[PDB]
């Protein structure tokens, strides 16, 4: 899928059939891996909104004047960024590596946030809730909704996706 | 480099082993029911959701 | 009644039409409680997915035979078709509330729908319960009786608009009974 | 008559009194922040949501 990342229109690429069978032989736990990716993207809205909501409820000064997500414009920008990050993490889990996340999402991002005054403590908490939420889904610890997968253990993939979130946290700290 | 264009990989996972097919959706070769699609899309601002989070952030949802 | 969007309903492609500014100010005079009415329509459409999914889920949890073999929403295809229909219906109700009448709902959504469902074996008891839950959910939003999400409106009374939208749901229920 | 084409009126309500404007989105006339948009679109099947309801219907949500 690398050409999707670098193409000018980002038009969709599709892999199925034998190409997808082959791809599932280069990464670990290919079927659980696709269920894990599916769990992230299928729930992207609620993951993002629960995570940004929690960063605010733990620090409501963030929606007061001078606050990081004061006004709808800034709240919407923050929700957008949380989704962007989440999606780069989903693509890292699909591909089994973080090179695109680091190159296209993280490189220069802390500098951008420092220039804008986007608060690092708030970003840290949004990322830690997104991580906890995704790991919760992948390990059957989500309480309202469960995944439609065969029952089993996905702890290795939870550790792997946790590491991708940790790369975000580390870069933005 | 982060390009400041809001574009992120949009991944979509398909499992159509139940045999339900939608017209015009075959986009790659394959007959076992599985497909992964990836596109690069600008992620949009959602004013309605921003309004809701501003109002409702202090409501615990989803048994958290 | 507000007729500005009539041409959207009848056009070949359904391309969007838009009204703002002084044109919209004048349009709102042709329906009661224009501002609260736009807020009510916004509450429906902004929450369309959760309204539909909570309503179909309740249908099923009260009558789980609906997802067993020979059931109305057995198989993902049937469940998806039912969630789609519930959204279609909710959207025609939202347009009824925007325009202050149910003529388009009756003509383009309900006229023929009972007979179609009879031909397909779509169970009336299940449709009745999805509709009554959607009605309760929408009324709950409009009357400050939603627990996980509150609206961002000025505080006040919207009981007349809740009664009006309840009537539009009742037309659906009556047509599909 | 119900035309069996899945097409339904999609109403969108805008309140941009906060002055936050997106490029390319002025489609009517006015500067007070308000707009109503209606289109007529085919409502699609959502396999992902159908899967979730089939799995999760027995869980009470939203304090219902
Ligand atoms: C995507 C929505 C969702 C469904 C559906 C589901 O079944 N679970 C879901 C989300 C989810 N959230 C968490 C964990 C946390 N959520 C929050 C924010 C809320 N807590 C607040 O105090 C607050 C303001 C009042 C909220 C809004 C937090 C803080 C967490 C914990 C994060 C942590 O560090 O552990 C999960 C993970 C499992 C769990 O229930 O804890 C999930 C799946
Ligand atoms: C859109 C989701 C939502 C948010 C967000 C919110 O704040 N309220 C929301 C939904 C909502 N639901 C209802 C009412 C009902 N929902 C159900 C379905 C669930 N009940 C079950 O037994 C079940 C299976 C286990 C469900 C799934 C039902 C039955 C109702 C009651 C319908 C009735 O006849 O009155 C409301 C209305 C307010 C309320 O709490 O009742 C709302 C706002
Ligand atoms: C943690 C992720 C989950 C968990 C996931 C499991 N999935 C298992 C088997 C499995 N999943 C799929 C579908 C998947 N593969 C694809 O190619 C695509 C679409 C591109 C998807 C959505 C398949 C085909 C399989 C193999 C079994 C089958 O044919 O259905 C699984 C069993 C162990 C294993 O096969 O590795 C598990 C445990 N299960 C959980 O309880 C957590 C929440
Ligand atoms: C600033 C970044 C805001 C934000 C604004 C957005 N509005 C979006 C779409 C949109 N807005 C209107 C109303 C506007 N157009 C008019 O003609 C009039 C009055 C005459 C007004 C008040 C319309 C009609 C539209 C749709 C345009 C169309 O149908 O082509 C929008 C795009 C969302 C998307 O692309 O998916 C944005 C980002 N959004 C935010 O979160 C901050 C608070
Ligand atoms: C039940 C529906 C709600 C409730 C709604 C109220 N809205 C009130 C006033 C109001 N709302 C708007 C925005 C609306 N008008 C438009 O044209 C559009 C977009 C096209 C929108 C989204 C305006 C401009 C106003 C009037 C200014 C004001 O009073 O703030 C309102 C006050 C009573 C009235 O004006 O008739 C209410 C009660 N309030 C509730 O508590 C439930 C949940
Ligand atoms: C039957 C009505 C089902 C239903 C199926 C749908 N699939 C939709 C989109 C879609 N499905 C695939 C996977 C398929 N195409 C392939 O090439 C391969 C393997 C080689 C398979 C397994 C793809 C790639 C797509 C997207 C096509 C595109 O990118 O243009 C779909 C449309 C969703 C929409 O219109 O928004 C449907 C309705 N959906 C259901 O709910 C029932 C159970
Ligand atoms: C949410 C958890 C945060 C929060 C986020 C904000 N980001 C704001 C502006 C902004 N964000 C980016 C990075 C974004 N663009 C990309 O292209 C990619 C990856 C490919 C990402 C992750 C940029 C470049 C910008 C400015 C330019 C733009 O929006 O196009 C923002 C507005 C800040 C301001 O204007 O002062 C916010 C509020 N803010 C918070 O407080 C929490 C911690
Ligand atoms: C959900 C609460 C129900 C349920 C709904 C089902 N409807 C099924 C097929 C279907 N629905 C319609 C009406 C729909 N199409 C429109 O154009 C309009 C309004 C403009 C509406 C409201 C049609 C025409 C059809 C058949 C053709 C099609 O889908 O394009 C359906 C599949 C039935 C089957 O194949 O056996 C279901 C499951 N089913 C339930 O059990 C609950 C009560």
């Amino acid at each position: 899928f690398s050409k999707v990342i670098t193409s000018a229109d980002g038009k969709a690429a599709y892999v199925g059939g034998a190409d997808l069978q082959a791809l599932k032989k280069f990464v670990s736990e290919g079927n659980k891996r696709m269920d894990s990716v599916n769990a992230i993207v299928s729930n992207a809205s609620c993951i993002v909104s629960d995570s940004v909501s929690g960063m605010v409820c733990e620090n409501p000064s963030l929606i007061a004047p001078n606050g990081g997500v004061y006004t709808n414009r800034k709240m919407a920008a923050c929700l957008r960024d949380a989704e962007i990050i989440l999606r780069y993490v989903s693509y890292s889990l699909l591909s089994g590596d973080s090179s695109v996340l680091e190159d296209r999402c993280l490189n220069g991002l802390k500098e951008t946030y420092a220039s804008l005054g986007v608060p690092a403590a708030g970003n840290a908490r949004t990322i830690s809730i997104m991580k906890a939420t995704v790991i919760g889904f992948i390990t059957n610890n989500s309480q309202q909704k469960k995944l439609s997968t065969p029952a089993g253990d996905c702890s290795a993939l939870a550790s792997e996706v946790g590491g991708y979130f940790d790369k975000v946290s580390s870069a933005l700290a | 480099a982060m390009k400041k264009d809001s574009k992120a990989p949009c991944v979509e996972v398909f499992d159509e082993r139940d045999g339900c097919k939608a017209a015009g959706t075959q986009k790659a070769s394959g007959d076992d029911g599985f497909c992964v699609k990836v596109s690069m899309k600008a992620i949009g601002f959602n004013a309605a959701e921003a309004a809701s989070v501003t109002k409702n952030y202090g409501i615990k949802r989803f048994g958290a």
